[PDB]
RNA sequence: GCGCGGAUAGCUCAGUCGGUAGAGCAGGGGAUUGAAAAUCCCCGUGUCCUUGGUUCGAUUCCGAGUCCGCGCA
RNA sequence: UAGUCCGGAUUGGAGUCUGCAACUCGACUCCAUGAAGUCGGAAUCGCUAGUAAUCGUGGAUCAGAAUGCCACGGUGAAUAC
RNA sequence: UGGGGUAUCGCCAAGCGGUAAGGCACCGGAUUCUGAUUCCGGCAUUCCGAGGUUCGAAUCCUCGUACCCCAGCCA
RNA sequence: UCCUCCUAAAGAGUAACGGAGGAGCACGAAGGUUGGCUAAUCCUGGUCGGACAUCAGGAGGUUAGUGCAAUGGCAUAAGCCAGCUUGACUGCGAGCGUGACGGCGCGAGCAGGUGCGAAAGCAGGUCAUAGUGAUCCGGUGGUUCUGAAUGGAAGGGCCAUC
RNA sequence: ACUUACCAACCCGAUGCAAACUGCGAAUACCGGAGAAUGUUAUCACGGGAGACACACGGCGGGUGCUAACGUCCGUC
RNA sequence: GCCUGGCGGCCGUAGCGCGGUGGUCCCACCUGACCCCAUGCCGAACUCAGAAGUGAAACGCCGUAGCGCCGAUGGUAGUGUGGGGUCUCCCCAUGCGAGAGUAGGGAACUGCCAGGCA
């Protein structure tokens, strides 16, 4: 709720100032933050996907939803309805708390941190990034890791254009190399 | 020789060839070789006539073959009885009605189009005529 | 679309009740009102209607659009419907879950005598 | 390699428009719901449409998809 | 084919049995179905996946 | 949220070497020691020493 | 006439989604040897039968021919 | 009793010396890295006593460059029917 | 033309729908004055080509190719 | 032998050693009901991650799906997911369709008992159309219906069934 | 990373073909209802007796064949 | 009378796209969620308690024909019956008569009930 209050005064005010909106509700707001961990090496092992699920359970504060295969493809030796990833849809209060931990303490603990790419918008403002280690979150115990498992974050927001998402995210200072 | 790359069924019924044609105006080019007789045209007759035209008006010009075979004609071998299945697909014909512009030509004078269309209409089994591109 | 999803949830029971030919009590829940109307078996003409936008109902309520308001509306439709000779209807929940205040409205219509 | 076909199932419209029926009479023995059930018409398990009340057969075209209903007028 | 025939016998004292077919290989468990018993005239539990 | 299927997500206090005492909700279940925060991380000096080579 | 197998280096033959022509022997040069054979290494100006066409490009794909061979009412 | 406080290869950085000149292409040093290797298949070699084994030291060539060569000593066996 | 069979490492030849086994050869080491023999180690075919069923094809189905075997008769 | 399309001439039916394909099952959930949901493919962004495994957004519109061929159907979904379940009931059945017949099919409703639903209601298997075999002879369970003097029994019948 | 006489997806514009293609769609035929005239009930049901179940050509619509046959297989007259 | 909401008739002359406008009420987004209830994670959806804020999105209304859609008249094709020929195809008398295309029409029309404003 720290960055939610910071949103409600200074980001709403700041973006009403920058872009010449009329409505106070036309301003972009971040809808949700989805944390995917598409493990894929669970075609042979179930405890590997269980450990992946424990890691997203630690990084967010929620159980993950173990996702199944939509189509069967033979390129990767999977089958229809076989469990192959896990995700957490963070929204509401926990979106802002995770977003605070993310841009505050998790992003600086990235190895060789140069900055987050500004051209990682999908055309509709929705950011998506990938971390390569789960170690960069302070909850994951470094002595209890077995496999290095990155994950991909996706901030989904209500902006129409992607420069409008540059503005929204950049008003949280959200590093942007 | 022209033949569809990939059919949907190998053997077609005979059916009949009635009524008039649909391709009737000289559409693409400027001069046209239009059918008058009914008949049907194998792929060898279309190729023979096209070589007569392409030779005749040399590698200048532009020639459109407005008909395409796409109808398989089956024959039974020699000293085979009647019955015991439908024959085998030997060639492919196009069914022609009176009015089909069989060929078009553009980029030549009219007198060479007369000449190539005479030269090539003597390789076809149907009575044929010369038409021009009329404007509406 | 939320409204269109609701209508395609409604449609099966709607067409089934038009097929049986029963007078239906159509409910309609909005974030601050509930609407209830009794519709003839031909589907075109209404008979009875009460809702929280009527000031006869709205003045005696704290807030239009909660379970007390919906119970008031169900009582009103049952009273007016019994005054106009209608006894036995079929409840068209109109795409909403029979859970919250549509359940309060329909229970309130069953207490006050309307047979379904 | 060929030479087989099934027995002909005798589908179609058994009672046409305006044709008086008894209750229970099959109207259209058919294969999907090419014709849908209307007023006083039932649809059987194999999509056979049968007269559920007495009357007259009424072929109609209703609804947003232009479906072909079959009603029965009470008569 | 592979799918065998079994008798669902009645749990009441009657000898009345329904009869049906079971895949014996994939479902080796017995089959209990509360069916209708017309001698008792009542819905009784039926057993005996043969 | 549902009942207890989720991990215990209790408010803790993180503190790094930048003097940034910051209390947050995190399901570690333990108070935290860090080095780098968003305040006083070598991001801009890092970009400068990156460009400053030739 | 119809159905087939052939024409690629001096000789005897390989060679399919079209990609700078392959092998053995022969021939030439080198190493080795007293010398040579042998052995080892290196080296192909081949209208890929002729001729047109397609392609950016044909031994290869299409159209037409020449010669050799095999079989046929 | 561990690929370990074994092993030191390899590689990055920083240097010293010789020499007009260490890139191809020296030697040595310091910090860091820390492979392969856990006693070696068929087979094969040396040694009969200050010997084998093992431990160091010196010299020639040489501005600088030896794990080689030529010498020197320390400890010091087993076995030969 | 029909019916049947085969195509798997350079060669001959095993493969059960979840992994490719044998011999000869070839490569490296050793024995030997040198070569053969011998001994010690290795490697090795994603399975004729295309499409399909399957979660999965050398394996199952269909088609094409190439080679074998049997039949192609009475008049 | 059976199913689907065409031939087949806009009702039905319609032949050939005519053109094309399939079946000789599966399922105790893949059936019943209630509540909900909506595909293929392509583009963009994104850790390993790749032409194609997961995530997010957009275009798109059912080009998808339907246990297995093809045709006709399907959004109110007949497609997809979950809760509870046994109506994959027993006796009948107005009326129809379809066959030379044997036979086959559709069926509102009535009675008894049941499931789901708050209720209206829906449920006598599955989206439909294939998944099959008359009679005799005989096997197993039930029912005194018969039971060659009589009481039983044997055998027979009837119902279920192999 | 730099050039290119070659081919070409999708999309758009224009042109054809289809028994197993249809966002269209006749004539006819068929089913049902009413009405007039005409017809030796021509109609239906039940019962006695059959015969026949090798068809042929000709028109029209077709399959097969070579739009060959005094061919073959259907539909209808 | 104008506007809005519900349930229908009708099923593209009714749908799309582009542009403008609306919020007093209504509607929608919204605010919050410990409770009723819910997520194979998540109050996103469902649900509940509300009403601060905005009509941005949505939805409605008004324009606009770029498209979809409707669509004559005439002619053409086909075809029932009778007749004819040069007869694998056509012609004549006669009855029916398209599909496509053209001119054009065209951004709906309407019933019941309820609420707000005048
Ligand atoms: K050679
Ligand atoms: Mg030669
Ligand atoms: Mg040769």
């Amino acid at each position: 709720a720290k960055l939610h209050d910071y949103y409600k005064d200074e980001v709403v005010k700041k973006l009403m100032t920058e872009f010449n909106y009329n409505s106070v509700m036309q301003v972009p707001r971040v809808e949700k933050i989805t944390l995917n961990m598409g493990v894929g090496e669970a075609i042979a092992d179930k405890k590997l996907l269980d450990n992946a699920a424990a890691d997203l359970a630690a990084i967010s504060g929620q159980k993950p939803l173990i996702t199944k295969a939509r189509k069967s493809v033979a390129g990767f030796k999977i089958r229809q309805g076989y469990p192959i990833g896990c995700k957490v849809t963070l929204r509401g209060e926990r979106m802002w708390e995770f977003f605070e931990r993310l841009i505050t303490i998790a992003v600086p603990r990235i190895r060789d941190f140069r900055g987050l790419s500004a051209k990682s918008f999908d055309g509709r403002g929705n950011y998506s990034m990938g971390v390569r280690e789960q170690i960069i979150f302070p909850e994951i115990d470094y002595d209890k890791v077995d496999r290095v498992r990155g994950l991909d974050i996706t901030i989904t927001t209500t902006a129409k254009s992607d420069e409008e998402g540059r503005a929204l995210l950049a008003a949280f200072d959200f590093p942007f190399r | 020789m022209l033949q569809p790359k990939r059919t949907k069924f190998r053997k077609m019924h005979k059916g009949r060839n009635r009524g008039l044609a649909q391709g009737t105006d000289v559409s693409f080019g400027s001069f046209g070789l239009k059918a008058v007789g009914r008949g049907r045209l194998t792929a060898r007759q279309i190729e023979a006539a096209r070589r007569a035209m392409t030779r005749a008006v040399k590698r200048q010009g532009k020639i459109w073959i407005r008909v395409f075979p796409d109808k398989p004609i089956t024959e039974k071998p020699l000293a085979v009885r009647m019955g015991k299945g439908k024959g085998n697909v030997e060639y492919w014909v196009a069914l022609i009605q009176p009015g089909k512009v069989l060929y078009e030509m553009d980029g030549v004078p009219e007198e060479l189009a007369r000449e190539a269309f005479k030269l090539a209409a003597a390789k076809l089994p149907i009575k044929t005529t010369f038409v021009t591109k009329t404007v509406m | 679309d939320k409204k269109s999803a609701r209508i395609r949830r409604a449609t099966r029971a709607r067409r089934k009740l038009q097929e049986l030919g029963a007078t239906r009590l159509v409910v309609h829940r909005t974030p601050r009102h509930i609407y209830a109307q009794v519709i003839a078996p031909n589907g075109s003409e209404v008979l009875v209607a009460a809702s929280t936008v009527e000031k006869a109902i709205a003045e005696q309520l704290k807030y239009t659009g909660n379970k007390d308001a919906a119970a008031a509306v169900g009582k009103a439709v049952a009273e007016r419907a019994l005054e106009k000779g209608i006894k036995d209807v079929s409840f068209d929940r109109s795409g909403f879950q029979y859970h919250g205040r549509v359940q309060a409205l329909a229970d309130a219509a069953r207490e006050a005598g309307l047979q379904f | 390699r060929n030479g087989r076909d099934s027995e002909a199932k005798r589908l179609g419209v058994k009672r046409f428009g305006g044709e008086s029926v008894l209750a229970g009479s099959i109207i259209v023995r058919q294969r999907g719901t090419k014709f849908h059930a209307g007023a006083n018409v039932g649809c059987g398990r194999d999509h056979t449409l049968f007269a559920k009340a007495d009357g007259k057969v009424k072929f109609e075209v209703k609804g947003p998809k232009n479906r072909k209903f079959i009603s029965i007028e009470a008569e | 084919g592979i799918r065998e025939k079994i008798k669902l016998v009645s749990s009441a004292g009657t000898g009345h049995f329904y009869t049906t077919t079971k895949n014996k290989r994939t479902k080796p468990e017995k089959l209990e179905l509360k069916k209708f018993d017309p001698v008792v005239r009542q819905h009784v539990i039926y057993k005996e996946a043969k | 949220m549902k009942k207890d299927i989720h991990p215990k997500y209790e408010e803790i206090t993180a503190s790094c070497s930048c003097g940034n005492v910051m209390k947050i909700r995190s399901t570690v279940g333990h108070d935290l020691n860090l080095d780098v925060c968003s305040k006083c991380h070598p991001f801009f000096t890092g970009k400068q020493r990156d460009v400053a080579t030739g």
